[PDB]
């Protein structure tokens, strides 16, 4: 699932930085109940993976697992790599989303200093109306180059079974 | 084989998801993760399915050796019995493998109170006496992880007032800084190691 | 509680072991297979054993049944 | 391929349909902000009352076109899925 | 056994989860734990399997003395049997009377010295326990509502009117409750009401 | 005892949980209790296992006199007499549905009184009444939510959310009124005619 | 009502136990199991017992199932 | 009819209960807004301090009267609905 | 057709029914705000308090009219769907 | 079995794709007015139905699906 | 003593014995061996019927802990 | 009844525990108003939050225990 | 109509079955009817036809309530 989990969390960052998660999350939700970008990008990344024939790779790791590992040899996960797993998923998503966050902060600072020069001009709403445009324009400009990441960079492969698992644990 | 020795198999596997929810360390690990997520601002990052997944795997390392040991104990063919009471004590001798684990973390004064209320140690007093201590331990361990994020919010909010930049909302700015500061330092590894090391 | 549940388990695990064996030894011994009085008595033991185990199974399922709807809601 | 193309258009449509209502909402916001700094008044209902009219008004005039965009895209994607 | 004795035993063992959820103290125990969670403002911690797990255990310590004392009585003309059966419930009927509201019992008894009837006691008990849980919960909110207002005064004394406080009072709420050993005080106290 | 009378006696015991869900006042009681929970802003507690239980017990008092009148009665040897005899039994229940249903609905259903026309007309009559009660239950608390919000804006707390402090006020008010004792009484009085 | 439940149950249990015993006594008495006319009376008693207890079991359990249903 | 009274009565109670604190805060604010010109020394946080003690002080004193009113309206609506 | 008329009228009512209360809150804010530019006293509570009174009086006087309008539209759409 | 599932999932995507627009657009417009507390699902639900009814709906799919095997 | 009570009281299926049987296998033999076959025919039909269930329980218990 | 006592004390608590910060924040504001910069103002604000962490602790845990005691018995 | 079809069907059928078994019992209690092949031959027909009638009406009534469980429970 790793290639999908990365693309999903990528969405949740954008929805917050752009729009709303309730400041106190008393509701707690905001946006849609699985905010709609993070559901859209999750679906999109899956359909492309199947088309590249990835489905044959998913079944391939299963058969190999049974040959490198089998129940009467008490196969077991490697503890050392499992401890690092959560950072890898977070790090991959954090870097890919970066191009869209930075412009949002810079734009809020642009308006922020303006409320020195026109002080009763409302700081908040004039940024809140605007952000939902700047987020979409900048995503469209990078929508094409996101696809190559799903196919090759993030896709798991049967070669990894040598290090994540060990027998007689 | 023996029919009453069969019914106990089916009952156990029916109760198993509720036992793991109280009589196992799964309680402490999963809780600490959700509080750390909560304090980072963004919500459902990682997804709930991540957190409850790793907590489930990491916990098996601590409990699975105990379970395996309980069954291997009963398999010895060399034992013999002569009375009903002789059987009860022999069975009880098997559970000591698990009891000894609960006794370590559960607080003495809770168990002693329940062991008295039980009338008019026993596992039924060690389950609730254990569940309450593993909960409590998490609110302590977590509170120390809120301190640095509070500092980050106060600093930037004060910086904003030094620039004289009123009614900007000091959340857009600070949310991403917490993640970069925490993710760039591999916080999730240091956190996970600190948990397993208490029990392994 | 538990010290009482352990007593219930062991007492029944032994009574069924002895009762099941009694039926077997009555069916392999010829003087007990072919005599109407001993046939009449074996008809009782077989049915009583069947009912006893069926009842324990039911009442145990209900115990781990009431726990499902209360814990999981 | 027919997936990346169809995916691009979904993001493209969002920017198009919502563009005008967000633009007009933005301009109206700045005007009230400028008019306030011209005087000593300070009010927060004023920007909302002015923007409410503008946002509802532009959608009302545009409502006829939105259906043209969506009804053509819906047929386009259904053909690719079943062709 | 007896044919008609099985039918009575089997029907009762089916309805256990409803009787415990309505007529037994499990009602009081289950609510108080959820109110503590919400007073702290926690959304998911601890899981409903955890809290419901405890309320179901602590309640067993309280109810077992009733079932044990009842079993021994049943193990030990129409007019004689009915009178014999009722004496077995008297051990349970007494428990409901102790807590159930004195007037509701009469009010329902009239809708159906007179010894109360269980069917009058059940609804009078269920409604009376709920009220007591809402009452306890109210007391558990007051110490934190003071915390929440106090923090706001600090931020306002520093002018940070759009530094929404909740991030800052959430960890205070935890320090307070663990420094109060709440989970221990509630568990010891909640049981002593039934001893 | 006859086979055909028994078949009709077994079958009614299959359909019981549906008739009690549509044809009996249980619908008012179940709805009212859930609306109380929603007005307080509580989301899991008390459980639907409890509310659907207490509501069921209270409704039993109201219906028992109706079933016993059919219990004490046989509920004779000719089609016309047998129809009259069987029909005369249900008439003890017909007098109930007709007292709590609107004439205009029944009349429309009488043209596609009959029992089948009374069942659906009765259901819609009890449901709309339940919402008519719920509405009144929200009024005493919504004013509390507005009052809390109103004062905080005097203090300048632009964005301290209310719920962290208003929720306990809702509980004290409901408890101070002994709500459950008033609602459970008034509901039966509509039917028991004590 | 609980006052009536104890009455309905009590009468049921006693009336059934008496019938079970009566049949048993008809089997051990040699004058009855050997007489064809006495057997015909016994055949009816055996059947009547079966059908009564079966009806109580069914109707009781469907009464419990109507309660289970409405609570879930 | 009964509905209009209860629906109309709700909105009236909101003004009665919320009125006092808005007045107490305002009446105190006017003193500070004025005193900023008499003492001719200024720090913008001054009004947030003083106004707070006025509101809290009034609530403590009125905490009793605030209850009796809600308890009367609460009972009244229950009777009207179920009757 | 029946779809456009109902969809168009929906937006119309939102603009009318929400219009009155937002304007009075706006008008009151400006006139009370200007006074705060006239007097040397500045206080946020003054305009906020006064707005509530005017808004509540607006809801009271118009409460009846708001009822008829919502019922007429509610009836019309039920007939359009079922006919 | 795996092959039909893969293809079925592709068809599901194109049918979802037109409704995403309605959700993202309605959500953006609400923030324009500052109604950050409103929940779009309550508003965007009727818009989805209107579009489906204006298209040929289920008649388009049922014909298209059969033609792949007929 | 009544019977040789021992560790045979603490297992459901005698898997070590059943494995012994299924290596015996590489027409009917009547009635002696036709009787013994009744055991090996049933004991294997029941063992499988349990294994099909313990996996469904065990998978479902994992899924219960993840859903929350 | 206790509901009235426990409720009145909370309002009394806020008045005192919230009163002290605003008076001293006023006087300190006046004196400094009448009379690295970030570094100094940083120490000045953080300084009073450390000092008051303790005195507030002794109070609140005395109130929290008492309302629990009232509630359960 | 519809509300009365159940009374007509229930009442009309109950009288038709009640009298049929009654005309069977007394057919097996007449010296002329129990000892004559012409009387036994008809009784073999009569007793079986009753058996089928109750079996069909019982079955179809159960399917009637079964559809009502299905459509309502699910």
């Amino acid at each position: 699932s790793w290639p999908f989990w990365v693309m999903h969390a990528l969405g949740c960052i954008i929805d917050n930085q752009r729009g709303a998660t309730l400041s106190s999350s008393i509701d707690p939700a905001n946006g849609i109940d699985t905010s709609e970008m993070a559901n859209f990008l999750n679906m999109f990344a899956a359909v492309v993976y199947l088309q590249n024939g990835g489905l044959v790779t998913m079944v391939d790791v299963l058969n190999k697992s049974y040959q490198l590992c089998d129940p009467m040899n008490e196969c077991t996960p490697s503890l050392p790599p499992l401890l690092t797993f959560i950072n890898q998923v977070a790090q991959n998503a954090l870097v890919l989303a970066s191009p869209v966050v930075l412009v949002l902060l810079l734009s809020e600072v642009f308006l922020g200093l303006l409320s020195r020069f026109a002080p009763q001009m409302n700081a908040f709403a004039i940024s809140l109306t605007v952000k939902s445009g700047i987020a979409v324009l900048i995503m469209l400009l990078y929508f094409s180059p996101v696809l190559p990441d799903n196919v090759l960079r993030l896709s798991f492969q049967a070669t990894g079974l040598s290090s994540w698992f060990y027998e007689r644990g | 084989g023996n029919d009453i020795s069969l019914i106990a198999l089916l009952a156990f596997s029916t109760l198993l998801p509720f036992i793991i929810a109280s009589g196992t360390c799964f309680v402490k690990f999963s809780i600490v993760f959700v509080m750390v997520r909560n304090a980072l601002g963004l919500q459902q990052i990682p997804s709930n399915m991540t957190l409850n997944g790793v907590a489930l795997l990491l916990s098996m390392f601590v409990m699975w050796p105990i379970m395996h040991d309980a069954y291997v104990y009963f398999e010895d063919e060399d034992v013999t019995f002569n009375d009903i009471s002789s059987l009860s004590k022999h069975v009880d001798e098997g559970l000591d493998g698990y009891r000894d684990y609960l006794i370590k973390y559960s607080d003495r004064e809770l168990v002693q109170f329940f062991e008295n209320a039980q009338l008019k140690p026993s596992i039924f007093a060690l389950l609730p006496a254990y569940a309450l201590s593993e909960i409590k331990s998490a609110f302590k361990i977590g509170f120390y992880l809120y301190l640095p994020f509070v500092v980050v919010d106060l600093v930037v909010s004060s910086v904003l007032l030094a620039l004289g930049m009123m009614m900007m909302s000091p959340v857009t700015i600070s949310t991403p800084i917490k993640l970069v500061l925490f993710v760039a330092l591999d916080g999730w590894t240091l956190l996970s190691k600190g948990l397993i090391l208490q029990y392994m | 509680l538990d010290d009482r549940l352990l007593q219930a388990f062991s007492g029944s695990a032994i009574a069924t072991a002895v009762d099941k064996q009694t039926i077997t030894n009555r069916i392999e011994d010829p003087n007990l297979v072919t005599d109407p009085k001993e046939l009449a008595i074996s008809q009782e033991m077989i049915s009583d054993y069947n009912l006893y185990v069926s009842m324990v199974s039911t009442l145990t399922r209900k115990g781990v049944g009431a726990v499902e709807t209360l814990l999981r809601s | 391929d027919d997936l990346v193309f169809a995916g691009n258009k979904a993001l493209y449509l969002v920017l198009i349909l919502s563009g005008w209502p967000t633009i007009v909402a933005t301009i109206i916001g700045l005007l009230v902000g400028l008019f306030q700094t011209v005087t000593q008044l300070q009010e927060q209902t004023l920007p909302f009352g002015i923007k409410l009219l503008g946002v509802c008004l532009c959608l009302f005039l545009l409502s006829g076109w939105y259906g043209e965009v969506l009804l053509s895209y819906g047929r386009q994607v259904i053909f690719l899925a079943l062709a």
